[PDB]
Protein backbone atom coordinates (compact mmCIF):
# COMPACT_ATOMS: atom_id res chain seq x y z
CA UNK A 1 0.00 0.00 0.00
CA UNK A 2 3.02 2.25 0.77
CA UNK A 3 4.26 1.52 -2.45
CA UNK A 4 1.21 2.25 -4.07
CA UNK A 5 0.32 5.53 -2.40
CA UNK A 6 3.48 6.46 -3.35
CA UNK A 7 3.56 6.02 -7.26
CA UNK A 8 -0.68 7.15 -7.20
CA UNK A 9 0.85 10.77 -5.75
CA UNK A 10 4.01 10.73 -8.09
CA UNK A 11 1.27 9.95 -10.97
CA UNK A 12 -1.34 12.59 -9.35
CA UNK A 13 1.03 15.23 -9.34
CA UNK A 14 2.20 14.71 -12.94
CA UNK A 15 -1.48 14.90 -13.73
CA UNK A 16 -1.46 18.41 -11.62
CA UNK A 17 1.57 19.41 -13.60
CA UNK A 18 0.24 18.25 -17.12
CA UNK A 19 -3.58 19.91 -15.83
CA UNK A 20 -1.72 23.82 -15.24
CA UNK A 21 0.22 23.67 -18.42
CA UNK A 22 -2.86 22.13 -20.63
CA UNK A 23 -4.80 25.16 -18.84
CA UNK A 24 -1.95 27.95 -19.58
CA UNK A 25 -0.94 26.88 -23.26
CA UNK A 26 -4.20 26.58 -24.69
CA UNK A 27 -7.55 26.42 -22.20
CA UNK A 28 -6.84 29.71 -19.91
CA UNK A 29 -5.36 30.77 -23.34
CA UNK A 30 -9.18 29.86 -24.93
CA UNK A 31 -10.41 31.52 -22.03
CA UNK A 32 -8.14 34.55 -22.55
CA UNK A 33 -10.43 36.60 -25.04
CA UNK A 34 -11.62 39.47 -23.49
CA UNK A 35 -15.61 38.66 -24.22
CA UNK A 36 -15.13 34.97 -23.09
CA UNK A 37 -18.57 34.18 -24.47
CA UNK A 38 -20.05 36.42 -22.19
CA UNK A 39 -22.17 34.75 -19.54
CA UNK A 40 -25.34 36.56 -19.48
CA UNK A 41 -26.01 33.93 -22.60
CA UNK A 42 -25.90 31.36 -20.45
CA UNK A 43 -28.99 31.32 -18.55
CA UNK A 44 -30.84 31.54 -22.02
CA UNK A 45 -30.33 27.99 -22.81
CA UNK A 46 -32.63 26.75 -19.66
CA UNK A 47 -35.47 26.29 -21.80
CA UNK A 48 -34.43 23.75 -24.51
CA UNK A 49 -32.17 20.84 -23.55
CA UNK A 50 -34.28 20.77 -20.09
CA UNK A 51 -37.64 21.20 -21.87
CA UNK A 52 -36.27 18.51 -24.11
CA UNK A 53 -36.06 15.79 -21.57
CA UNK A 54 -39.20 17.05 -20.09
CA UNK A 55 -40.97 16.17 -23.23
CA UNK A 56 -39.04 13.10 -23.16
CA UNK A 57 -40.47 11.24 -20.33
CA UNK A 58 -43.91 13.25 -21.24
CA UNK A 59 -43.72 11.09 -24.29
CA UNK A 60 -42.81 7.84 -22.64
CA UNK A 61 -45.90 8.74 -19.88
CA UNK A 62 -48.13 9.03 -22.56
CA UNK A 63 -47.42 6.68 -24.63
CA UNK A 64 -46.90 3.87 -21.20
CA UNK A 65 -51.16 4.88 -20.38
CA UNK A 66 -51.79 4.37 -24.06
CA UNK A 67 -50.48 1.15 -24.00
CA UNK A 68 -51.87 0.53 -20.32
CA UNK A 69 -55.50 1.38 -22.40
CA UNK A 70 -54.39 -1.10 -25.49
CA UNK A 71 -54.44 -3.99 -22.96
CA UNK A 72 -57.02 -3.03 -21.00
CA UNK A 73 -59.39 -3.33 -23.76
CA UNK A 74 -57.55 -6.44 -24.77
CA UNK A 75 -58.33 -7.54 -21.12
CA UNK A 76 -62.07 -6.57 -21.99
CA UNK A 77 -62.30 -8.64 -25.17
CA UNK A 78 -60.53 -12.01 -23.26
CA UNK A 79 -62.73 -11.10 -19.93
CA UNK A 80 -66.19 -11.06 -22.07
CA UNK A 81 -65.36 -12.93 -24.78
CA UNK A 82 -66.13 -16.05 -23.03
CA UNK A 83 -62.65 -18.25 -23.51
CA UNK A 84 -64.16 -21.32 -22.91
CA UNK A 85 -65.77 -22.97 -25.68
CA UNK A 86 -67.32 -26.16 -23.50
CA UNK A 87 -65.12 -28.42 -26.43
CA UNK A 88 -67.57 -28.16 -29.19
CA UNK A 89 -70.69 -30.76 -29.44
CA UNK A 90 -68.91 -34.06 -27.82
CA UNK A 91 -67.60 -32.84 -25.08
CA UNK A 92 -70.94 -30.73 -23.86
CA UNK A 93 -72.89 -33.82 -24.33
CA UNK A 94 -69.89 -36.20 -22.48
CA UNK A 95 -69.98 -33.17 -19.47
CA UNK A 96 -73.77 -33.62 -19.58
CA UNK A 97 -73.02 -37.23 -18.86
CA UNK A 98 -71.05 -36.59 -16.08
CA UNK A 99 -73.43 -33.92 -14.85
CA UNK A 100 -76.28 -37.15 -14.68
CA UNK A 101 -73.44 -39.15 -13.16
CA UNK A 102 -72.84 -36.70 -10.75
CA UNK A 103 -76.70 -36.01 -9.49
CA UNK A 104 -77.41 -40.23 -9.15
CA UNK A 105 -76.69 -39.21 -5.39
CA UNK B 1 -6.87 17.42 1.54
CA UNK B 2 -10.17 17.32 3.10
CA UNK B 3 -10.66 20.95 2.34
CA UNK B 4 -9.99 20.38 -1.37
CA UNK B 5 -11.76 17.41 -2.22
CA UNK B 6 -14.93 19.40 -0.65
CA UNK B 7 -13.96 22.29 -2.64
CA UNK B 8 -13.85 20.34 -6.46
CA UNK B 9 -16.17 17.15 -6.14
CA UNK B 10 -19.31 18.71 -6.86
CA UNK B 11 -18.15 20.75 -9.93
CA UNK B 12 -16.52 17.17 -10.81
CA UNK B 13 -19.70 15.97 -10.71
CA UNK B 14 -21.36 18.59 -13.46
CA UNK B 15 -17.47 17.76 -15.68
CA UNK B 16 -19.44 14.05 -15.31
CA UNK B 17 -22.71 15.58 -16.06
CA UNK B 18 -21.27 17.07 -19.78
CA UNK B 19 -17.96 14.49 -20.41
CA UNK B 20 -20.52 10.85 -20.48
CA UNK B 21 -22.26 9.25 -23.46
CA UNK B 22 -20.10 12.09 -25.61
CA UNK B 23 -20.29 9.37 -28.79
CA UNK B 24 -23.85 9.22 -29.63
CA UNK B 25 -25.02 10.66 -33.29
CA UNK B 26 -28.31 9.77 -35.45
CA UNK B 27 -28.91 6.93 -37.87
CA UNK B 28 -30.48 6.43 -42.00
CA UNK B 29 -34.54 7.29 -41.58
CA UNK B 30 -34.98 7.18 -45.38
CA UNK B 31 -36.36 3.44 -44.71
CA UNK B 32 -39.26 5.15 -42.92
CA UNK B 33 -42.20 4.59 -44.62
CA UNK B 34 -45.50 6.04 -44.76
CA UNK B 35 -48.99 5.24 -43.77
CA UNK B 36 -51.14 8.25 -43.09
CA UNK B 37 -54.96 7.49 -41.96
CA UNK B 38 -57.13 9.19 -44.03
CA UNK B 39 -58.71 11.56 -41.17
CA UNK B 40 -55.65 13.62 -40.86
CA UNK B 41 -56.05 14.21 -44.96
CA UNK B 42 -59.69 15.10 -44.07
CA UNK B 43 -58.97 17.52 -41.34
CA UNK B 44 -56.40 19.25 -43.53
CA UNK B 45 -58.98 19.56 -46.09
CA UNK B 46 -61.18 21.21 -43.84
CA UNK B 47 -59.31 24.12 -42.71
CA UNK B 48 -56.88 25.02 -45.39
CA UNK B 49 -57.16 28.98 -44.07
CA UNK B 50 -56.00 28.03 -40.63
CA UNK B 51 -53.61 25.21 -40.95
CA UNK B 52 -50.28 26.29 -42.51
CA UNK B 53 -48.88 22.91 -42.58
CA UNK B 54 -46.82 21.97 -45.40
CA UNK B 55 -45.43 19.18 -46.84
CA UNK B 56 -43.28 16.22 -44.66
CA UNK B 57 -41.09 15.53 -47.43
CA UNK B 58 -40.03 18.87 -49.55
CA UNK B 59 -37.18 18.40 -51.85
CA UNK B 60 -36.54 14.80 -50.53
CA UNK B 61 -35.76 15.78 -47.68
CA UNK B 62 -37.60 15.55 -44.25
CA UNK B 63 -38.85 18.68 -42.96
CA UNK B 64 -39.57 18.94 -38.89
CA UNK B 65 -41.52 22.13 -38.88
CA UNK B 66 -44.26 19.92 -40.88
CA UNK B 67 -44.22 16.88 -38.61
CA UNK B 68 -44.64 19.08 -35.87
CA UNK B 69 -47.35 21.14 -37.01
CA UNK B 70 -48.70 17.57 -37.44
CA UNK B 71 -48.02 16.21 -34.20
CA UNK B 72 -49.22 19.17 -33.16
CA UNK B 73 -52.84 19.00 -34.30
CA UNK B 74 -52.86 15.58 -33.59
CA UNK B 75 -52.28 16.37 -30.08
CA UNK B 76 -54.67 19.46 -30.37
CA UNK B 77 -57.88 16.72 -31.40
CA UNK B 78 -56.65 14.18 -28.70
CA UNK B 79 -57.14 17.09 -26.13
CA UNK B 80 -60.76 18.13 -27.49
CA UNK B 81 -61.84 13.81 -27.76
CA UNK B 82 -60.66 13.88 -24.14
CA UNK B 83 -62.22 17.16 -22.61
CA UNK B 84 -65.36 15.50 -24.70
CA UNK B 85 -64.96 13.04 -21.86
CA UNK B 86 -66.24 13.28 -18.41
CA UNK B 87 -63.48 11.53 -16.69
CA UNK B 88 -61.09 13.39 -14.86
CA UNK B 89 -59.05 10.75 -12.17
CA UNK B 90 -57.53 7.47 -12.33
CA UNK B 91 -56.38 5.35 -9.58
CA UNK B 92 -55.45 1.22 -9.46
CA UNK B 93 -54.36 -0.66 -6.75
CA UNK B 94 -51.43 -3.06 -8.37
CA UNK B 95 -51.40 -4.81 -4.23
CA UNK B 96 -54.36 -6.49 -5.36
CA UNK C 1 -0.92 -3.50 26.83
CA UNK C 2 -3.11 -0.10 28.11
CA UNK C 3 -0.64 2.60 27.27
CA UNK C 4 0.20 0.64 23.83
CA UNK C 5 -3.38 -0.25 22.68
CA UNK C 6 -4.05 3.62 23.85
CA UNK C 7 -1.48 5.03 21.64
CA UNK C 8 -2.30 3.19 19.09
CA UNK C 9 -5.96 3.99 18.73
CA UNK C 10 -5.22 7.53 19.36
CA UNK C 11 -3.15 7.32 15.83
CA UNK C 12 -6.59 6.04 14.10
CA UNK C 13 -7.44 8.95 11.47
CA UNK C 14 -3.96 8.62 9.39
CA UNK C 15 -1.98 5.82 10.45
CA UNK C 16 -3.37 2.94 9.57
CA UNK C 17 -3.63 1.67 6.35
CA UNK C 18 -8.00 1.49 6.41
CA UNK C 19 -8.15 5.27 5.83
CA UNK C 20 -4.83 4.80 3.80
CA UNK C 21 -7.11 2.59 1.55
CA UNK C 22 -9.71 4.93 1.07
CA UNK C 23 -7.75 7.87 0.09
CA UNK C 24 -6.14 5.76 -2.27
CA UNK C 25 -9.56 4.35 -3.71
CA UNK C 26 -10.59 8.49 -3.72
CA UNK C 27 -7.35 9.12 -5.59
CA UNK C 28 -7.39 6.27 -8.03
CA UNK C 29 -11.34 7.80 -8.72
CA UNK C 30 -10.36 11.20 -9.40
CA UNK C 31 -7.46 10.19 -11.84
CA UNK C 32 -9.75 8.01 -13.37
CA UNK C 33 -12.14 11.10 -13.93
CA UNK C 34 -9.31 13.52 -14.77
CA UNK C 35 -7.48 11.54 -17.13
CA UNK C 36 -11.11 10.41 -19.51
CA UNK C 37 -11.39 14.37 -19.56
CA UNK C 38 -7.33 14.35 -20.18
CA UNK C 39 -7.76 12.45 -23.18
CA UNK C 40 -10.34 14.00 -25.37
CA UNK C 41 -8.03 17.43 -25.37
CA UNK C 42 -8.80 17.77 -28.99
CA UNK C 43 -12.49 17.29 -29.06
CA UNK C 44 -12.08 20.01 -25.79
CA UNK C 45 -10.63 22.50 -27.72
CA UNK C 46 -13.05 21.52 -30.85
CA UNK C 47 -16.43 22.63 -27.92
CA UNK C 48 -13.45 25.64 -26.74
CA UNK C 49 -13.88 26.98 -30.54
CA UNK C 50 -17.65 27.11 -30.01
CA UNK C 51 -18.99 30.31 -29.84
CA UNK C 52 -22.23 32.02 -29.92
CA UNK C 53 -22.31 31.23 -33.92
CA UNK C 54 -26.59 31.43 -35.09
CA UNK C 55 -24.87 31.34 -38.76
CA UNK C 56 -23.24 28.02 -38.07
CA UNK C 57 -25.18 26.16 -35.22
CA UNK C 58 -22.86 24.17 -33.18
CA UNK C 59 -24.62 20.62 -32.29
CA UNK C 60 -23.36 18.52 -29.49
CA UNK C 61 -23.18 14.79 -29.51
CA UNK C 62 -24.42 14.21 -25.76
CA UNK C 63 -28.12 15.70 -27.05
CA UNK C 64 -28.25 12.88 -30.09
CA UNK C 65 -29.81 10.41 -27.98
CA UNK C 66 -32.76 12.51 -27.12
CA UNK C 67 -33.49 14.09 -30.51
CA UNK C 68 -32.99 10.53 -31.58
CA UNK C 69 -35.19 8.87 -28.87
CA UNK C 70 -37.71 11.74 -29.54
CA UNK C 71 -37.92 11.68 -33.39
CA UNK C 72 -38.49 7.62 -32.59
CA UNK C 73 -41.60 8.50 -30.32
CA UNK C 74 -42.90 10.30 -33.38
CA UNK C 75 -42.32 7.63 -35.92
CA UNK C 76 -44.52 5.21 -33.60
CA UNK C 77 -46.96 8.05 -33.21
CA UNK C 78 -47.84 8.20 -37.17
CA UNK C 79 -47.10 4.77 -37.39
CA UNK C 80 -50.37 3.82 -35.12
CA UNK C 81 -52.47 6.57 -34.62
CA UNK C 82 -55.50 4.66 -35.75
CA UNK C 83 -55.16 1.98 -32.73
CA UNK C 84 -54.76 4.49 -30.01
CA UNK C 85 -57.80 6.65 -31.81
CA UNK C 86 -60.00 3.89 -31.59
CA UNK C 87 -58.70 2.14 -28.03
CA UNK C 88 -59.46 5.72 -26.49
CA UNK C 89 -63.53 5.85 -28.19
CA UNK C 90 -64.46 2.34 -27.30
CA UNK C 91 -63.87 2.49 -23.38
CA UNK C 92 -62.34 4.82 -21.31
CA UNK C 93 -59.02 3.70 -19.81
CA UNK C 94 -59.05 2.16 -16.88
CA UNK C 95 -62.16 2.67 -15.90
CA UNK C 96 -65.14 0.98 -16.34
CA UNK C 97 -62.36 -1.40 -18.13
CA UNK C 98 -61.28 -1.63 -14.54
CA UNK C 99 -64.53 -2.24 -13.05
CA UNK C 100 -65.80 -5.51 -15.52
CA UNK C 101 -61.92 -7.16 -15.42
CA UNK C 102 -62.79 -7.13 -11.15
CA UNK C 103 -66.18 -8.35 -11.51
CA UNK C 104 -65.62 -10.94 -14.34
CA UNK C 105 -62.07 -12.57 -12.95
CA UNK C 106 -64.82 -13.85 -10.29
CA UNK C 107 -66.31 -16.25 -12.84
CA UNK C 108 -62.94 -17.59 -13.40
CA UNK C 109 -62.13 -18.12 -9.84
CA UNK C 110 -65.86 -19.94 -9.55
CA UNK C 111 -65.03 -21.87 -12.40
CA UNK C 112 -62.10 -23.91 -10.93
CA UNK C 113 -64.40 -24.11 -7.22
CA UNK C 114 -66.09 -26.52 -9.45
CA UNK D 1 11.81 6.06 16.53
CA UNK D 2 8.74 4.11 14.46
CA UNK D 3 6.31 6.52 15.00
CA UNK D 4 8.41 9.42 13.53
CA UNK D 5 9.84 6.94 10.86
CA UNK D 6 6.15 6.98 9.63
CA UNK D 7 5.55 10.55 10.32
CA UNK D 8 8.29 11.50 8.50
CA UNK D 9 7.30 9.65 5.32
CA UNK D 10 4.31 11.16 4.94
CA UNK D 11 5.91 14.52 5.34
CA UNK D 12 7.38 13.88 2.24
CA UNK D 13 4.39 12.07 0.60
CA UNK D 14 2.45 15.60 2.18
CA UNK D 15 4.83 18.47 1.42
CA UNK D 16 4.74 19.33 -2.30
CA UNK D 17 1.35 19.35 -2.57
CA UNK D 18 0.25 22.10 -0.57
CA UNK D 19 2.19 24.63 -2.63
CA UNK D 20 0.68 24.16 -6.14
CA UNK D 21 -2.80 23.40 -4.65
CA UNK D 22 -3.69 26.70 -3.99
CA UNK D 23 -2.86 27.65 -7.54
CA UNK D 24 -4.64 24.14 -8.51
CA UNK D 25 -7.58 25.37 -7.24
CA UNK D 26 -7.84 28.30 -8.52
CA UNK D 27 -7.40 27.00 -12.12
CA UNK D 28 -9.87 25.11 -11.63
CA UNK D 29 -12.40 27.18 -10.52
CA UNK D 30 -11.70 29.25 -13.20
CA UNK D 31 -11.83 26.48 -15.94
CA UNK D 32 -15.01 24.48 -14.25
CA UNK D 33 -16.61 28.42 -14.59
CA UNK D 34 -15.63 28.23 -18.29
CA UNK D 35 -17.09 24.66 -18.51
CA UNK D 36 -20.51 26.04 -17.12
CA UNK D 37 -20.55 28.81 -19.54
CA UNK D 38 -19.92 26.58 -22.30
CA UNK D 39 -22.60 23.53 -21.60
CA UNK D 40 -24.61 27.12 -20.81
CA UNK D 41 -24.42 28.14 -24.56
CA UNK D 42 -24.97 25.10 -26.55
CA UNK D 43 -28.28 25.53 -28.46
CA UNK D 44 -29.36 22.17 -30.07
CA UNK D 45 -32.88 22.69 -31.92
CA UNK D 46 -31.94 21.77 -35.30
CA UNK D 47 -32.53 19.29 -38.20
CA UNK D 48 -31.60 19.32 -42.05
CA UNK D 49 -31.55 23.61 -42.31
CA UNK D 50 -34.63 25.04 -43.84
CA UNK D 51 -34.53 28.69 -44.27
CA UNK D 52 -31.72 29.99 -42.11
CA UNK D 53 -30.55 27.66 -38.93
CA UNK D 54 -31.28 30.68 -36.49
CA UNK D 55 -34.76 30.93 -37.86
CA UNK D 56 -35.64 26.62 -37.62
CA UNK D 57 -34.05 27.73 -34.05
CA UNK D 58 -36.68 29.92 -33.07
CA UNK D 59 -39.63 28.89 -34.61
CA UNK D 60 -38.43 24.72 -33.12
CA UNK D 61 -38.24 26.98 -29.85
CA UNK D 62 -42.19 28.68 -30.48
CA UNK D 63 -43.85 25.34 -31.25
CA UNK D 64 -42.14 23.47 -28.40
CA UNK D 65 -43.46 26.24 -26.07
CA UNK D 66 -46.68 25.42 -27.64
CA UNK D 67 -46.11 21.96 -26.83
CA UNK D 68 -45.67 22.89 -23.39
CA UNK D 69 -48.29 24.64 -22.60
CA UNK D 70 -50.33 21.81 -24.15
CA UNK D 71 -48.11 19.17 -21.90
CA UNK D 72 -48.56 21.36 -18.76
CA UNK D 73 -52.22 21.35 -19.66
CA UNK D 74 -52.26 17.71 -20.01
CA UNK D 75 -49.55 15.92 -17.66
CA UNK D 76 -51.09 12.65 -16.11
CA UNK D 77 -49.63 9.54 -15.78
CA UNK D 78 -46.39 7.53 -15.30
CA UNK D 79 -44.45 4.51 -17.26
CA UNK D 80 -42.75 1.35 -15.32
CA UNK D 81 -46.02 0.35 -13.01
CA UNK D 82 -47.32 0.15 -16.59
CA UNK D 83 -44.53 -2.14 -17.53
CA UNK D 84 -45.01 -4.30 -14.37
CA UNK D 85 -48.99 -4.60 -15.59
CA UNK D 86 -48.58 -5.49 -18.69
CA UNK D 87 -45.72 -8.48 -17.94
CA UNK D 88 -48.55 -9.69 -15.46
CA UNK D 89 -51.28 -9.67 -17.93
CA UNK D 90 -49.31 -11.32 -20.47
CA UNK D 91 -48.07 -14.03 -17.65
CA UNK D 92 -52.14 -14.63 -16.78
CA UNK D 93 -52.64 -15.19 -21.15
CA UNK D 94 -50.39 -17.77 -20.47
CA UNK D 95 -51.48 -19.15 -17.51
CA UNK D 96 -55.00 -19.09 -18.82
CA UNK D 97 -53.64 -21.01 -21.82
CA UNK D 98 -51.90 -23.20 -19.43
CA UNK D 99 -55.04 -24.26 -17.30
CA UNK D 100 -57.26 -24.68 -20.31
CA UNK D 101 -55.02 -27.44 -21.60
CA UNK D 102 -54.58 -29.14 -18.32
CA UNK D 103 -58.03 -28.93 -17.71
Amino acid sequence: LDQKLRLVTSDFHQLILAFLQVYDDELGECCQRPGPDLHPCGPIIQATHQNLTSYSQLLQVVMAVADTSAKAVETVKKQQGEQICWGGSSSVMSLATKMNELMEK
Amino acid sequence: VNETLMFLEKEREVVSSVLSLVNQYALDGTNVAINIPRLLLDKIEKQMFQLHIGNVYEAGKLNLLTVIQLLNEVLKVMKYERCQADQARLTVDLHY
Amino acid sequence: EIELLKLEKDTADVVHPFFLAQKCHTLQSMNNHLEAVLKEKRSLRQRLLKPMCQENLPIEAVYHRYMVHLLELAVTFIERLETHLETIRNIPHLAANLKKMNQALAKMDILVTE
Amino acid sequence: RELADVLDAQIEMLSPFEAVATRFKEQYRTFATALDTTRHELPVRSIHLEGDGQQLLDALQHELVTTQRLLGELDVGDSEENVQVLDLLSELKDVTAKKDLEL
